[PDB]
């Protein structure tokens, strides 16, 4: 499996701890599916952390609450009623397994020639977003359990313009 | 499909709306899988709506909440924090898709010359349990919105000795 | 330029400004590589050893006498000197076992094949050797820097970072 989309400089084939050693194409396909889905989720999650720092929807999630009062980070998993979170989870699942409001043919453009290049770019961005989402989670959760413990104030510490 | 498993004397082949005409055996397999899974879950429901009315486990589901105070039924949901609910949902999924913690071979017996009679018993029990859960949910929710509705203030009305 | 030594990496290439791996013998280059590997192994261990005891002093986790005056790991020479002496002695004994068993040319293969894990292919091995070497080089530099800095201004590593405004804790 040394020649399959994902081999890019600097590291030629990054399987240090021998995971692709004795596997059939089915297991590597499962691994690639997990990688691609994880990466997409991470990119969307990073964009989601950034954007509610300067824009919040105008509706009222949950009976009361309102979309403009909820905290932004690791919180907001404990400020939205559990029933709503479960319904969101199952809707994402419907889009995931059944693939429903998520297969519109206008979403598969004709990548004339550049198909492999764009697949490689998408995978690499997924990797970067997975690391970024880990960093954001660590900073927020640690500075929530003990306010401070990093010195760096603000949730998105890096883009100071958002004043947050 | 008028010979597949699932035909008993009261109402031999139940398909009034014609939902199983022209379908391929692959789908009818999926439909039967859904029926069995729903039936098992509904049995476990109609058994989990009754047990807490006289026996609460004792532990602490979340850092402050105790499974001695959270009301039973469609009310416990908004008590257990959403992160805990999620941490459950995903584990049940681990048992459901990747088949972990639920495939121990010494749980699958050899029904021998009964494997066509015990499966039917399981299916019919599931069919009854689904309707039982429907009724329990109706009573529980209708009274959780407007307390006193239907007059029977208790929960498991049909088992008065329990003192629901 | 090089003769097949697994080392040499993209950042630079074949780093040999002074011309040592041309004025040496076939056995001399082998000894040079062994020297490198061993120094690196020790260093890496020493860097981790500097980091963890010192941090345990910073966190008040070993009492209020662990590395008493300042917190420097170079202070064991004052508190518990005989412990350090006996530890160097035990290291010396196990390394005499090395010198006795291993033969010239090896001195790095501890025959720890089943007792541990290893990459299964061959290319990955070449990579793992290069890694071991690189981590060792960085650790050598780090150990020299730690010792020099601490001998300069008696102050632990994390505290030298906290003061002088280089961290945010
Ligand atoms: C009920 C809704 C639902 C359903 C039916 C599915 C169905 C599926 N997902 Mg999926 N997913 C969902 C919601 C759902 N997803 C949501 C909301 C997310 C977050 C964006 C994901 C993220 C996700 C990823 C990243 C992957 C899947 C994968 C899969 C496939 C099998 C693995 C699986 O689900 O077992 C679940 C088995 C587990 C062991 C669960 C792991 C639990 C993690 C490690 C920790 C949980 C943290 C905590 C509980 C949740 C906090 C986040 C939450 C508050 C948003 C299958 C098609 C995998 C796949 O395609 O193939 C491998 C895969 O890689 N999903
Ligand atoms: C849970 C997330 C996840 C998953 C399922 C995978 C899965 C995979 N990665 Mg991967 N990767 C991840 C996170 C993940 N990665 C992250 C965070 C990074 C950034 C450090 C990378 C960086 C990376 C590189 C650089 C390479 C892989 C490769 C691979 C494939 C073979 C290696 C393997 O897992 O065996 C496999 C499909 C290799 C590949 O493309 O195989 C063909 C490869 O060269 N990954
Ligand atoms: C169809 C349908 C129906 C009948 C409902 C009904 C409900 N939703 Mg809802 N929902 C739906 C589709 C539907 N949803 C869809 C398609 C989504 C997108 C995933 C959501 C996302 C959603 C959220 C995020 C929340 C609700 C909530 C609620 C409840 C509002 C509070 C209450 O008691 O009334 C209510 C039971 C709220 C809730 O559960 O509060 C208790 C809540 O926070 N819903
Ligand atoms: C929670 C709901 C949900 C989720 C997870 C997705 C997920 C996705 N949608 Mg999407 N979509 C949704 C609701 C959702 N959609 C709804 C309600 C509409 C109607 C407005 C669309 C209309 C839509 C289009 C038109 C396209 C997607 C596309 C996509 C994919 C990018 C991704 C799989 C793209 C594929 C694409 O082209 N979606
Ligand atoms: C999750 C809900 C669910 C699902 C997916 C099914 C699915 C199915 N049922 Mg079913 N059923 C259900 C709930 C459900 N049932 C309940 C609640 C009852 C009790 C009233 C029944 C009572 C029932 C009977 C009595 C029969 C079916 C039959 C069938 C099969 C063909 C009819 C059809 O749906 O098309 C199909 C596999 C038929 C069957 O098994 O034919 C082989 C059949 O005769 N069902
Ligand atoms: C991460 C958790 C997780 C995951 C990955 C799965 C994965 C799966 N489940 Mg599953 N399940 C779970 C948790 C999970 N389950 C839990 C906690 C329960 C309740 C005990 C169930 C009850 C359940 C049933 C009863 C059925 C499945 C089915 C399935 C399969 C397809 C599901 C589908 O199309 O999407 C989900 C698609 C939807 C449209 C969601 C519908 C949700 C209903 C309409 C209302 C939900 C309201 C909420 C509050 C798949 C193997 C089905 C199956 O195997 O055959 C088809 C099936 O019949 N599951
Ligand atoms: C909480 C998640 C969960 C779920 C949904 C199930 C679900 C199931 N288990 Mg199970 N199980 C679980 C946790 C779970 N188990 C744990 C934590 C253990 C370890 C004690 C077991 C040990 C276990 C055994 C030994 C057996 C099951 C069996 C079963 C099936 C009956 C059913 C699918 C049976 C199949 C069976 O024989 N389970
Ligand atoms: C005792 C320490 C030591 C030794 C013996 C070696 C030995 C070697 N290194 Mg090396 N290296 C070291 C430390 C050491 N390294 C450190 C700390 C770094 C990080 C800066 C590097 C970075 C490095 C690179 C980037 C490369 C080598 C390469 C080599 C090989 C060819 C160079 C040569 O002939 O030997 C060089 C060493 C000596 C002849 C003896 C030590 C040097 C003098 C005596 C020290 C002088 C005091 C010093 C300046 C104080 C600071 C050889 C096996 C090259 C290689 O892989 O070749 C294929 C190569 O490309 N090394
Ligand atoms: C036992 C058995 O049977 O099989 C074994 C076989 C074998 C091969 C032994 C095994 C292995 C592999 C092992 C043990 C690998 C270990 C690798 C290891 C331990 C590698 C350390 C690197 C540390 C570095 C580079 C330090 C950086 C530190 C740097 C660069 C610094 O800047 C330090 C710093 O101080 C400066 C200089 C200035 C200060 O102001 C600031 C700070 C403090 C930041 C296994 C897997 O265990 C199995
Ligand atoms: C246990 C518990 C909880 C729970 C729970 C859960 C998971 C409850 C689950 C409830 C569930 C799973 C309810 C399914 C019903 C499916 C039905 C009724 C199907 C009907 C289908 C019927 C009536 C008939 C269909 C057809 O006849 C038609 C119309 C024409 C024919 O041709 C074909 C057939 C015969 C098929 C809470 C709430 C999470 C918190 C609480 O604290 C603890």
């Amino acid at each position: 499996f040394e020649n399959e989309l994902g081999v890019i400089a600097p590291t030629g084939f990054f399987d240090p701890l021998g995971f692709t050693q004795d596997i059939d194409q089915e297991k590597f396909d499962q691994y690639r599916t997990a990688e691609l889905k994880h990466g997409r989720v991470a990119q969307l999650a990073v964009v989601g952390y950034v954007v509610p720092e300067f824009f919040r929807w105008g509706f009222d999630i949950a009976p009361g609450i309102a979309c403009a009062d909820v905290p932004n980070g690791v919180a907001a998993i404990n400020a939205i009623p559990a029933l709503g979170w479960a319904q969101i989870i199952f809707a994402i699942g419907a889009v995931d397994v059944r693939g429903w409001f998520g297969n519109f043919d206008i979403g598969k453009p004709d990548l004339k020639g550049k198909e492999e290049e764009r697949a490689l770019q998408e995978l690499q961005h997924g990797r970067l977003a997975m690391l970024a989402i880990l960093e954001l989670l660590r900073h927020d959760s640690q500075n929530l359990v003990k306010p401070g413990f990093d010195g760096l104030d603000n949730l998105i510490t890096g883009l100071p313009f958002l004043y947050n | 499909f008028e010979n597949e498993l699932g035909v008993i004397a009261p109402t031999g082949f139940f398909d009034p709306l014609g939902l199983s005409k022209n379908i391929s055996k692959e789908k009818f397999d999926e439909y039967r899988t859904a029926e069995l899974k729903h039936g098992r879950a509904a049995m476990l429901a109609v058994l989990g709506y009754i047990a807490p009315e006289t026996y609460r486990f004792g532990f602490d589901i979340a850092p402050g909440v105790s499974t001695y105070d959270i009301p039973n039924g469609v009310a416990a949901i908004d008590y257990i924090p959403a992160l805990g609910w999620a941490q459950i949902i995903f584990l049940i999924g681990a048992v459901d898709y990747w088949g972990v913690l639920g495939d121990f071979s010494f749980g699958k017996p050899d029904l021998g010359d009964k494997e066509e009679e015990r499966k039917l018993q399981e299916l019919q029990h599931g069919r009854l349990a689904m309707l039982a859960f429907l009724e329990l949910l109706r009573h529980d929710s209708q009274n959780f919105v407007s307390p006193g509705f239907d007059g029977y203030d208790k929960m498991i009305t049909g088992l008065p000795f329990m003192y629901g | 330029a090089p003769p097949g030594l697994v080392g040499a990496l993209p950042p630079v290439g074949f780093f040999d400004p002074a011309g040592f791996a041309a004025k040496a013998s076939p056995e001399e280059l082998s000894r040079y590589r062994e020297v490198e590997i061993m120094h690196g192994r020790f260093a890496q261990l020493a860097v981790l050893g500097f980091i963890i005891p010192e941090k345990c002093a910073y966190d008040g986790s070993f009492g209020d006498d662990f590395l008493a005056p300042t917190g420097r790991a170079l202070e064991v020479f004052n508190t518990d000197p005989l412990w350090l002496g006996l530890t160097l002695a035990v290291i010396s004994a196990l390394e005499t076992v090395r010198l006795i068993e291993t033969e010239p040319g090896t001195r790095t293969d501890a025959k720890i094949e089943s007792l541990g894990w290893r990459p299964k292919t061959e290319s990955e091995y070449i990579n793992y050797q290069v890694r071991e070497l690189q981590q060792g080089r960085l650790a050598m530099l780090a150990f020299a820097g730690e010792v020099a800095q601490e001998l300069v201004n008696d102050k632990p590593l994390l505290v030298n970072l906290q003061d002088s405004g280089f961290v945010s804790w």
